[PDB]
RNA sequence: GUUACGGCGGUCCAUAGCGGCAGGGAAACGCCCGGUCCCAUCCCGAACCCGGAAGCUAAGCCUGCCAGCGCCGAUGAUACUACCCAUCCGGGUGGAAAAGUAGGACACCGCCGAACAC
């Protein structure tokens, strides 16, 4: 798990406030906040296009080697605040980080699929609850359904992982359901 | 490995007796020229004090453990009438002539109540 | 100065075997039965009001103390129940009366019941309750067993300080409950 | 073709008279209330109707005893 | 337990009439329900009842 | 037909269509949504309607989920009738659907028909909406 | 003054609760023995009450441990909003949640009494 944590030039406000926020917002700066044990917690600019090209890049969870006031520091991040309609990135909490850390992260899975041909796939949920270092958090938990038939309920139980990582999320979940399939007459008793 | 069921009676009475002290203690009041007399019994021995419920200080006590009070070969009840005797001597020191009583959570009938005659009977105002 | 034979007999030899079978650290713990109950419910309250007196000076008879009569907290309808329509008589046995009831029961009466093959091992209850019950009154010789009118049957249950079935069962047996040994 | 409804009932004036800080006479009436929203505490007493008045003059205090909203009264300082 | 008096309490020798393997003890039974023949069994006398039937006497469990 | 088998109080005032929405800005059981954009009443008919045409349109297995439910009525009074003299009996269900909120999720596996059949399913609606994939 | 003690109280009353683990009984808190005397059960000395100290710290209670069931809980952002600007849209100065997060927390304080001591 060679991580590259990807190096960003953040500066501390001067004003924390929505009129300022927006400002910012506009300008094309995104907000974000800094804390953990570090127990000072910073108020930062970013720039959202460096941003949006990290997380697309490497998922939501990833870390970061900042640069704040010249210095730099080592974050992960935590939580995003996102608008619905426009999807932009309004706000970002970030969780200071040393090397060596048990923190706990919440990442998604990937249907990797080919069923028979009577078969669907239901993916009951998407985020599953882990304990892992801090440069080693995955990006995709790949579940692979190939061969299988009708019902398999894959727990969560049943996921390879990584060597030091744990599931912390109860195995009793259903994070895919292999349905009968449907037919087109079943199709008109649901939801009438 | 062997382990019980649930309540004993020993729990009940307690937390039977606070309830019950703390449903009276609604009609009682405190005050340092008006304090009130509190009575805390066991089986073998007995305890009181003079409260000030305004700052929950107390200005008297008393209790049938004191080897000048053991010194009584009477009854139970002669032990109780004895304390009223000590508490009403320490509180007409003290400066309080004036009083409520307490029962406590307890009955009143046998040696509270003799105690409190005992009082009564020896000066205090109640 | 008295002592009954049961409860003579507990503090000798039961109390021992109980000790030398389950181990206990306080003899503290060591079972023992705190009171047995009885009761009757008569069902017929809106239809007789008077198998209750009945009932009432049957068990008066029958256990030397006056009944308690439980009256009907809720109204249910479909039985014309009513909120204090007497339902039941019900007593409460504690010490040496206890002590010798069960001498009784289990000397004269049990032992008159017909073709009594055994009372179950499974009339517990989460620890060692032991809940059973008799279809008539035509047993105690205690009982006037000309004069009466119908069948009044009741319901007994035998309360412990065991903390377990096994431990009950134990115990019971020790005292001498006829059980199905099994 | 009628609407049954319409009916209402003429207001009660309740609520708080009285609130923290101010100045009240003997027998004042601080709250009217139908339960004991606000309590009794100290030099405060009750009503018939659950209301609420001062048995002491002075200046109020609405604290709280064991989870409870209460009323109270404190000694004013004498000039 | 008190007045409102329940029924009279006096001590019962239950005469084994099976085996002659007898019983007696105090007891609620008495003038309330009891039998003939004050026999002393033990250092006082007192009421004494015939057990048509018992444990000693009655094939069960307890009993062949 | 959608309707509640009964509500407490069968005349409401109308709903509000001030703010945007709060819950249901994610898709949650499917792979391709309906995300609304403007504020509108929707009915039982017309959510009848697109679910049939988004059956019509997959015609054999892939699974379609409603995230919202009639549970507020609206009162017709009848007709050629002065104003005044009381309040209507409820007629038709409306749910409210405030913007950012989602309405349908699919999963069928080809995005070309299913991106095809949310289409069609989002002309038969009073709203401007589009449609979304689970994704960020 | 002081210890794994008892009792009466308080906190704008769970930061104090529930559950699990270990552990304590000198004087005290207790449980226990028995209904002679006051007194009591809508029946029962079970409870209340009385008379004592054979027995045991098993339970109650007190002490430490476990942040797990529950609770508390910020900064910053957002929603909403007062006022103003603005031809619909939207915006600026100020105020500012809920939830979530970081975290906290197996309470704190006062008085008398004991035991212990110079």
């Amino acid at each position: 798990t060679a991580n590259i944590p990807n190096k960003l030039t953040a500066n501390v406000r001067t004003r924390t406030g929505k009129g300022a926020s927006r400002q910012a917002r506009r300008d094309g700066k995104v907000p974000a906040v800094l804390y953990g044990h570090g127990t000072d917690p910073q108020h930062l600019e970013l720039n959202a296009r460096d941003f949006a090209a990290v997380l697309r890049s490497h998922g939501t969870n990833a870390i970061l080697t900042l640069d704040i006031e010249g210095t730099e520091q080592l974050a992960l991040t935590k939580a995003l605040d996102v608008h619905p309609i426009r999807r932009n990135i309004q706000h970002a909490d970030l969780l200071v980080v040393q090397r060596g850390e048990k923190v706990t992260v919440e990442v998604t899975v990937l249907v990797e699929g080919d069923a028979t041909p009577g078969t669907l796939v239901t993916q009951d949920a998407n985020t599953i609850e882990i304990e892992a270092e801090a440069l080693s958090i995955p990006e995709q938990l790949t579940v692979s359904v190939e061969g299988v038939e009708a019902g398999t309920q894959i727990t969560a139980g049943q996921i390879s992982l990584p060597e030091g990582v744990n599931l912390i999320s109860d195995p009793e979940l259903l994070v895919v359901n292999v349905v009968e399939a449907p037919s087109a007459e079943a199709l008109e008793e649901e939801g009438a | 490995a062997h382990k019980p069921v649930g309540q004993n009676i020993s729990e009940v009475r307690r937390n039977a007796r606070l309830r019950r002290h703390a449903r009276l203690r609604k009609k009682v009041a405190g005050t340092a020229e008006v304090p009130r007399l509190v009575v805390n019994r066991s089986a073998r021995h007995i305890h009181v004090q003079l409260v000030n419920d305004l700052n929950g200080t107390t200005l008297a006590a008393a209790s049938s453990i004191e080897a000048d009070v053991r010194a009584i070969d009477g009854d139970k009840k002669a032990h109780s009438v004895r304390v009223g005797q000590l508490i009403a001597e320490r509180a007409k020191a003290a400066g309080v002539e004036t009083v409520v009583f307490d029962r406590g959570g307890y009955t009143y009938g046998g040696r509270i109540a003799a105690l409190a005659d005992a009082a009564r009977e020896a000066g205090l105002k109640f | 100065k008295a002592l009954p034979r049961l409860k003579q007999r507990y503090r000798e030899e039961i109390r021992e075997a109980l000790q030398q079978e389950f181990n206990y650290a306080n003899v503290m713990q060591i079972p023992g039965v705190v009171k047995v109950v009885v009761n009757m419910g008569v069902g017929d309250a809106a239809r007789d009001a008077k198998l209750i007196n009945g009932a009432i000076n049957d068990l008066a008879l029958i256990t030397g103390q006056k009944p308690e009569v439980r009256r009907a907290r809720k109204s249910i309808a479909q039985f014309k129940l009513r909120e204090g329509m007497p339902i039941g008589a019900r007593v409460t046995l504690r010490g040496d009366r206890m002590w010798e009831f069960l001498d009784r029961l289990i000397s004269i009466a049990l032992p008159r019941i017909r073709d009594f093959r055994g009372l179950s091992p499974k009339q517990f209850d989460g620890t060692g309750n032991y809940t059973f019950g008799l279809n008539e009154q035509s047993m105690f010789h205690e009982i006037d067993v000309d004069s009466i009118d119908r069948p009044r049957g009741m319901d007994i249950t035998v309360v412990t300080t065991a903390t377990n079935d096994a431990e009950g069962r134990a115990l019971l047996r020790a005292l001498g409950f006829p059980f199905k040994e099994n | 073709s009628s609407s049954r409804n319409g009916r209402d009932s003429a207001a009660q004036r309740l609520g708080v008279k009285r609130f923290g800080g101010q100045v009240v006479k003997a027998g004042e009436i601080l709250v009217r209330q139908r339960g004991t929203h606000f309590h009794p505490g100290v030099n405060v007493g009750r009503g018939g109707d659950d209301t609420l008045f001062a048995l002491a003059p002075g200046a109020v205090e609405f604290g709280a005893k064991r989870g409870r909203k209460t009323v109270n009264i404190v000694p004013v300082a004498r000039p | 337990m008190k007045p409102g008096i329940h029924p009279d309490y006096h001590p019962v020798v239950f005469q084994d009439a099976a085996t002659g393997a007898q019983f007696l003890t105090r007891s609620t039974a008495t003038s309330t329900r009891t039998i003939e023949w004050p026999t002393p069994s033990g250092p006082k006398t007192y009421p004494l009842i015939v057990v048509d039937v018992t444990s000693d006497s009655h094939p069960f469990w307890t009993g062949s | 037909m959608l309707i509640p088998r009964k509500v407490k109080h069968r005349k409401q005032h109308h709903p509000e269509q001030r703010g945007i929405a709060s819950g249901g800005t994610s898709v949650s059981f499917g792979d391709y949504g309906i995300q609304a954009l403007e504020h509108a009443y929707i009915t039982n008919r017309q959510i009848e309607s697109a679910r049939i045409a988004i059956n019509r349109h997959i015609k054999r297995g892939g699974k379609v989920w409603i995230n919202i439910f009639p549970d507020r009525p609206l009162t017709k009074k009848p007709a050629e009738t002065r104003m005044g003299s009381g309040k209507g009996s409820p007629e038709w269900w409306v749910a409210n659907v405030k913007p950012g909120r989602v309405l349908f999720e699919l999963s069928y596996p080809d995005e070309k028909t299913a991106r095809d059949a949310l289409t069609r399913a989002i002309h038969k609606l009073p709203i401007k909406a589009r449609i979304v994939t689970r994704e960020e």
